[PDB]
């Protein structure tokens, strides 16, 4: 009716946002840090030439014409 | 970082150079060092080198170059270590509310005169008022899912075609097989339209309805015949076809219920996301009241003077939000085999 | 377009940002379809397409009614009608001025109160009149032929 | 007449009220000058 | 090579008295236990955009070395229905996974791939099934997972198949982790996750009223990056429409 | 005058019959009274006194401010504020012009934004500044002499 | 709060005249 | 300091929600021009 | 009222200051109320 005046009332779900799902963490491997600064070294073989400067190991000795 | 002639190899002048994978990290004691090779021509390929040899103090925020060759700016990119609290994020809950409104729909009535009902009765013994109840409770019920498909139309025009992807019937120009294979692709624009609705609503709880014509919705199972004898007596008048109108699917994409009915037109699919999720709601349809108002009372608009039925249906329809999306099926007429 | 409730005329013609108790049933006959005094506004009225001084069409390149897609100004509670909406001045300007139109209407004095604190200049409405008592209705009488 | 069946293509739940109200619960940020943003929307984007 | 794991920003919530009387008696809603599961998502988002971020800077430090384009369109004198031209992008998968153990010398790598769901749906090509439509009984995707974590074994490699709608459409990314724990290709390094009561620490807006503050401090390096881009051509479902 | 909320200001001008965007915590001591962007409005807020162009006062003999007797435009639901106000033209020969202002205000932004209907020349609210954040406050402090 | 939309609910009897 | 029983003039019904509203119901009276009448004091004048 | 434990002061907001409050609303439907102005009651009643 025109002069009652109207009342909405208030329904029971609360009608939430949705999130993404997360699954990059499984991706990568993962290991946890007891250190927050560390260093790792990276070992590499080379090769002098013979003829003066050096040359890093086993990215010179692929290509066939050696 | 940018010398007195260096080449960007991206917007190729005299500009910066891209530091790629010969970034300068900080060391101990908080030192910059770095030995890199900055290019200098483009078609000449000069590679001038240099050393950026920088400190900085963390606490004390100021930053110290030096190089041996010619610079003019470096592009640097570090924070504000955020253990004194100066800047932190806040989040806060911000709460809005819809109303779902319902109101008096359009009541239909039966003028119904005493002189017309016995001269029913008398000659074709036609029940004037069972034959104007039903006839009623029928427009009633084609009133409801006419506006279903009323809302479903005007509620994707407001989505603005986002899932607006088109199929034809007609195969290409260059398939060369069985045309009616190629009705087996429009579930890979079924499951597209699917799979683009769980990624810009993140929703994984679906049961994607698909309401269409049952032209439109017959090419989805894709169906083949069966055949028996002929025998004259032990004819089915249609009595185990139930696949275009009412048929469960199964993708590897989302799950499907489909909805054949005659009422919408030909030429168009229509995609419809419904979550289990009570929290979520996409579309809802609201029901409020359906009572019948038998003769006494209420008079009539059109001839006032005589009895008349009366019934009136209140109902609303709403949305939420919009996940709905419409597959515009094309040359879809019967007329592949005449082209 | 047969079964449903009577539109009510859809051009409001807001000078000056400023229309003050304008009659909605305008051009609705009487008796058959209204009854002035009578029968009420229904709550389900909004506005659709408002277009300001300084609009852009957005379907044509011209200055024309601003769609309003999903931010229609609808009846709230307390029967107003309260909005805060921005319609782009320009076409590849991209202005998008900011202008709250506010307004509070009568359903049964029929009356809107359009209030706009901008340059606005007619709005395009969506409502109805409602069935509580019967104005109109339809009648679904037989017919034979052998 | 036509064969109906669009009262299942969406959920029905009946209404008790003629007139009632559903919330809905956004969270936001603050953006470090004032203005908020809706939450899930403004992440997820790749350039963060 | 160093890694260093800094501290990252803080998400704190501020929480007032009467924001907790009001939502509690209005609502019945706590701005305590519903700010908290935000915090954590957006604090439980922030690990799985800066992957994002990482491999997209990762493969541009490479300038491309793996870049093999698919095209969901098929040849134009292919001529065969384009639901199995889609078994193509399982061999530029392993090619691209080939030319990978070939310049690098792995002969132990289990791979990883992620992509967006709509793009990595083409990798199974699985077909429709179908049963009765009826109301009583709706899978609401009960059976719904193959097309966000999927298993494969090709002959070349196997793989571990990821799919979030995170990353943009078009392009797949391929990932070598090797088992030998002397090599090393990605490694996440999560360092803590700190969380307080207000415990003394303040706002940064408001610091007359208490806040739950929380972070985590957290990295990921890359020491050889061995990835590659698959840029998946014309996925916008339009191969029909053409 | 001691304990009690932070009064805002009361004199508003509505000048040109509306106001869009104003500042409702102008005036105050920034610091420690109010810190704009932090704390809100609390939502007391109605206006307890007006005046049109034309009106008259009804306390002075003269066009001065018009008391709103039980007709204040409380803060209704959503934050908006209608009213259908008469008000006293002239003296003993009251004319009675009537004119409506309906309005809105977010308490997030303290930003009020008028509109009257007719003309209108300048508004006298009446609020308080929500101590839910703890912005100032009363301090007891214990005192001793011999 | 401010950004929370207030509610305000109903409370029962319903002050007949007299 | 004063003592206080002044608070038990008015009668206190202790609150449960910081915003409620209570309905009034108040009957009218047309007059074939629309003026609806309040109606439980427009007839208590006996010119009536 | 709480004792300490967040909540700063707005005087000197670096020392543990408690703090207490309590919110009420009185209202008014409708104003049943007479007043009566009592003259000359300063005990002059027989130095008159």
């Amino acid at each position: 009716m025109g002069p009652i005046q109207p009342y909405a009332s208030l329904s029971m779900p609360i009608l939430v946002k949705l999130w993404a799902r997360l699954a990059l963490t499984e991706a990568l491997p993962t290991q946890v840090a007891n250190k927050p600064n560390f260093t790792v070294p990276i070992l590499t073989p080379y090769v002098v030439d013979a003829d003066g400067n050096k040359h890093a190991l086993p990215e010179s000795i692929n290509n066939t014409p050696e | 970082a940018k010398w007195s002639d260096s080449f960007d190899e991206r917007t190729s002048a005299a500009g910066f150079v891209e530091l790629g994978s010969n970034v300068v990290k900080l060391q101990d004691n908080d030192t910059l060092v770095g030995q890199i090779k900055y290019p200098t021509n483009g078609d000449g390929e000069v590679e001038t080198d240099t050393i950026l040899g920088k400190v900085d103090v963390s606490s004390g925020e100021l930053t110290l170059t030096s190089a041996s060759g010619k610079l003019t700016d470096v592009k640097v990119k570090g924070y504000v270590a955020s253990e004194q609290h100066t800047s932190a994020t806040n989040v806060e809950l911000g709460l809005t509310r819809k109303d779902v409104v319902i109101d008096t729909a359009q009541h239909i009535e039966a003028t119904v005169p005493l002189e017309v009902i016995q001269d029913m009765k008398a000659t074709y013994d036609i029940d004037g008022v069972a034959r104007l109840s039903e006839t009623m409770s029928q427009l009633s019920s084609q009133k409801v899912d006419l506006d279903i498909i009323e809302f479903l139309d005007h509620e994707y025009k407001e989505t603005d075609a986002k899932y607006h992807f088109s199929f034809d019937v007609f195969p290409h120009s260059d398939y060369s097989a069985h045309p009616k294979d190629w009705l087996e692709g429009l579930r890979e624009v079924i499951d597209h339209t699917t799979q683009s609705m769980k990624n810009d609503y993140k929703l994984y709880d679906v049961q994607f309805v698909i309401v269409g014509n049952p032209l439109d919705v017959r090419l989805i199972p894709n169906v083949s015949w069966t055949f028996n004898g002929g025998d004259r007596n032990a004819d089915a008048y249609s009595n185990g076809i139930k696949i275009n109108y009412s048929l469960g699917a199964a993708s590897g994409t989302a799950n499907y219920r489909i909805i054949g009915s005659d009422l919408v037109r030909q030429g168009e699919l229509t995609i419809i996301a419904i979550p289990q999720q009570d929290n979520y709601k996409t579309f809802m349809f609201y029901p409020y009241t359906f009572n019948v108002v038998n003769g006494g009372g209420y008079l009539n608009t059109r001839n006032p003077n005589v009895p008349n039925m009366m019934m009136t249906r209140r109902y609303t329809v709403e949305s939420f939000v919009p996940i709905i999306g419409r597959i515009t099926i094309k040359n879809n007429n019967g007329s592949v085999y005449a082209r | 377009t047969l079964v449903g409730l009577v539109q009510i005329k859809e051009d409001i013609a807001v000078e000056g940002g400023k229309v003050t108790d304008y009659d909605l049933f305008t051009g609705l006959k009487e008796g058959k379809e209204v009854r002035k005094g009578i029968d009420r506004l229904d709550r389900k009225f909004k506005i659709v397409e408002a277009k300001w001084s300084d609009s852009f069409d957005e379907r044509t390149s011209a200055a024309g009614f601003v769609e309003l897609g999903s931010n229609v100004v609808k009846l709230q509670d307390n029967d107003t009608l309260v909005g805060q909406i921005k319609y782009p001045t320009n076409g590849d300007g991209e202005v998008e001025t900011d202008t709250i139109l506010g307004k509070v209407d009568v359903s049964s004095g029929e009356l809107t109160l359009t209030s706009a604190s901008g340059k606005l200049t007619d709005v395009k409405v969506k409502g109805y009149v409602a069935s509580e008592q019967h104005t109109s209705a339809t009648n679904v009488e037989l017919g034979l032929t052998r």
